[PDB]
């Protein structure tokens, strides 16, 4: 998979973005 | 994008713009999979109904962008097309039924902060992410209204999958096991859809287990923009795997 998928200025600096959490927490629910 | 909200800059370094030369025209969206490989929706290139059938010199594809209209002087890059590719059981005819097309660049573009490929689904990301009641997110600088305006800064929005049986008694439309419906369901308490022009841009999904973002979709097809009782339709890219794999080995 390389690199693929992470971010430069959010998961390769373990930053989430704004509302990624609502997609996470969408996997419960 | 109809009722996203704006992206925030470097969230979706894949997002590709896909633009017609002349008349200069945003024609769809498409995303970054590799320094050399754009995927999109077939019908942003090719759908005889409306008279649509561009090749290669008549399209230039603008890869880290994030307002629409301002120029991002050496942060956006812009690159010709070497070759078209659209499935070969695309069909227009009806239904929009594996609605997927891939664009080999010219030269390798090269990433930056702000462009980045995203991954493609395997089978466990496939088996596992898309399943009703999940989100994935949308995006795109396409109609902020069903009409027929256009947003200033590229346009995001979460939506849910939502179940087979309720995509199939949404829409007369045939559907088929190479698409999937997402958007919520009247009363949910929240609403948005993908819309005219955001077609060829990524559904993608971030993994619980790797933190990696997958595109399991692309935007297809839709009636009207976020009317209740109606869900956008995306292309399964899982599905299409096998084909994307062919034209990358084989080219
Ligand atoms: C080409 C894309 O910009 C656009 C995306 C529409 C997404 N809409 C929603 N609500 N998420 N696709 C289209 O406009 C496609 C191209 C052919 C016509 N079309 C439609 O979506 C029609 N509105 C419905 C349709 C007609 C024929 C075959 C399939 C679907
Ligand atoms: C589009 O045009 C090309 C050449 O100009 C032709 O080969 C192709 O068949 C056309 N697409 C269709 C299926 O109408
Ligand atoms: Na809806």
């Amino acid at each position: 998979e390389a690199d693929c998928g992470l971010r430069p200025l959010f998961e390769k600096k373990s930053l989430e973005d704004k509302t990624e959490r609502e997609l996470l927490e969408s996997y419960i629910d | 994008i109809v009722e996203g909200s704006d992206a925030e800059i470097g969230m979706s370094p894949w997002q590709v713009m896909l633009f017609r030369k002349s008349p200069q025209e945003l024609l769809c969206g498409a995303s970054l999979i590799s320094d050399r490989w754009v995927l999109t929706a077939a019908h942003c290139l090719l759908y005889p109904p409306w008279d649509k059938n561009f090749t290669e010199n008549d399209l230039l594809v603008r890869i880290g962008k994030h307002s629409r209209t301002r120029y991002e002087a050496n942060i956006e890059k812009i690159s010709m097309l070497e070759k078209i590719y659209i499935h070969p059981r695309y069909n227009w005819r009806e239904n929009l039924d594996r609605d997927i097309a891939l664009m080999k660049l010219k030269k390798p573009v090269a990433f930056s902060d702000y462009i980045h490929p995203v991954c493609l689904p395997d089978r466990e990301t496939a088996a596992s992410l898309l399943q009703a009641g999940y989100k994935g997110r949308v995006t795109g600088w396409g109609n902020l209204k069903e009409t027929w305006g256009q947003p200033s800064v590229l346009q995001v929005v979460n939506l849910p999958i939502v179940e087979r049986p309720v995509c199939k008694d949404s829409t007369r439309i045939r559907i088929t096991d190479n698409m999937f419906c997402a958007g919520y369901k009247p009363d949910e308490g929240k609403r948005g859809d993908a819309c005219e022009g955001d077609s060829g841009g990524p559904f993608v999904m971030k993994s619980p287990f790797n933190n990696r973002w997958y595109q399991m979709g692309i935007v297809s097809w839709g009636e009207g923009c976020d009317r209740d009782g109606k869900y956008g339709f995306y292309t399964h890219v899982f599905r299409l795997k096998k084909w994307i794999q062919k034209v990358i080995d084989q080219f």
